[PDB]
Formats: structure tokens, sequence, C-alpha cells
């Protein structure tokens, strides 16, 4: 499974460097998967002022890097690196089903991260709840669990309403 | 630095009743207090409240602070890794 870790941005001198837009989890790799392209191995990666300049194989000059600006930059799911018990990356959380006293009400549609905590959009399914605004809850907060392949919540009054 | 009386009343109440129930106020502005710590403050971004579970850390910061726009779409967001539970 392919997972969208971010975008090349223009290139960078003349070498064939890109600027690299998207999550640091680019530190970590040995290659991505550019869109348009395929797997590229990463030759070298560094920083310069606030972006990310990444080389990868067979793009030598500039010319060869404008060649890729714009592309979306891919991932394989298992070369990500492992993340503490208690951590999940948001594609692994977007898309599961979520509960509520053992009954499906949602689906989390996207996640927002409003920097101290990380907030779940949920998406009501079902013909009474499908047609209903967008639910919100705090990933951190301590009643709601998750568990593998689905997310629960004991609704505090309020919270879906 | 002020609290809005509004909500603070809303904590207080729920305080000495025991309760758990979501708040919701339009004050960006108030601070937080240790009397919100363990509620849950849905604040208002000019479009929707974003739900916050108030920690002790929490504390001495404005509202505001937890409750961005949706505005940004970035790049690799999928790829992000969730604040430890």
């Amino acid at each position: 499974r392919l997972v969208e870790i971010g975008r090349f941005g223009a290139p960078y001198a003349l070498k064939g460097g890109l600027r690299f837009r998207g999550e640091p989890v680019v530190l970590h790799l040995e290659r991505v998967y550019v869109e348009g392209h395929g797997w590229r191995a990463i030759e070298d990666l560094y920083r310069v002022g606030e972006e990310l300049v990444v080389h990868l194989a067979g793009v030598t000059d500039r010319t060869l890097a404008e060649a890729l600006v714009g592309l979306r930059v891919y991932a394989e799911v298992a070369d990500l690196p492992p993340l503490e018990e208690g951590r999940y990356y948001y594609f692994a959380l977007i898309g599961l089903p979520v509960y509520v006293e053992g009954r499906q009400v949602g689906e989390v549609v996207d996640i927002l991260d409003a920097g101290a905590q990380d907030v779940l959009i949920i998406r009501g399914v079902g013909e009474r709840l499908r047609d209903r605004a967008e639910r919100l809850v705090p990933l951190q907060a301590p009643y709601v669990r998750v568990e593998e392949g689905s997310i629960h919540v004991d609704p505090i009054p309020g919270l879906f309403d | 630095v002020f609290v809005d009386d509004h909500l603070l009343e809303k904590v207080l109440e729920l305080n000495a009743k025991g309760e758990k129930r979501l708040i919701k106020t339009w004050s960006r502005r108030s601070t937080i207090v240790p009397e919100m710590v363990g509620h849950t403050i849905a604040v208002y971004n000019g479009k929707q409240h974003v739900p916050v579970y108030i920690t002790e850390n929490m504390v001495g910061h404005k509202l505001g602070e937890f409750a961005p726009t949706r505005t940004y779409r970035g790049h690799g967001k999928e790829a992000k890794a969730t604040k430890k539970k």
C-alpha cells in the first residue's frame, strides 16, 4: 500500500535537487514512489532554510528536476518508521468505523491537527445519521479508544449533538 | 487575561454536579483556568466548534490556540502521526 508523504516543489540549485513539500517522515526513507514515474532511490537529502531538498537517483540536473515538479510523492506503508505504542499514522485511522456502545455510528473522514491534540472528523453512516453535520472528537480524550480496525467513543452529553 | 464568565459559569456548574458535558463557546480570547481541566470545550474557529480536551498543560493558554481553522491542506497529510495517547 502506498501513502502520500509529500509533493515536489521547484528544483533547488543545478544538480537535480528538488524542494520537498510534505511530512518529515521522508528523512527515514531509502526510496519513494513518484507519481507517474515509479520508485526512485533517495541518493541524498538535506535542509536549506526551512525546506528539505531531495536528490533522487537519475535526477542529476535542474532540467531532469523540473520534470518532477508538482508530482506527488509516495512511500510504501511498510517502509514508514514504526510508531511507539499509543501513536498512529493519520492514514491508518482515516476510513475506520466509529462505535458507541458496540454500535456503528460513523466513519472517520479526516483528522485535524489542532497542535496540542488531533481531532477526528466523523461522518455519519446509515440513512438517519449519514446526512447530519460532521462530528468532531479529540483523539486524546479519555473517552475515546483506538482498537485494531475501529475506534470507540463513550459520548458525553453534547459530544455528538 | 480573562475567562468568559458565561463559560466559567457553565464549567463551575458542571463541577458541582460532577458531570462532564460538551461545552460550546465562541470565546477564543478567554484564558484556560484549572477549573476547566478534564472538560471538553468546543471552541469556535469561525466555521466549526473544535472540541478540546483540557489538560493541565493547557492552563494559562488561550482557547483559540487549540481550535485552528481547517483551512490549509497539507501535502502528505495522511503520513502524519498523532500525538501520543
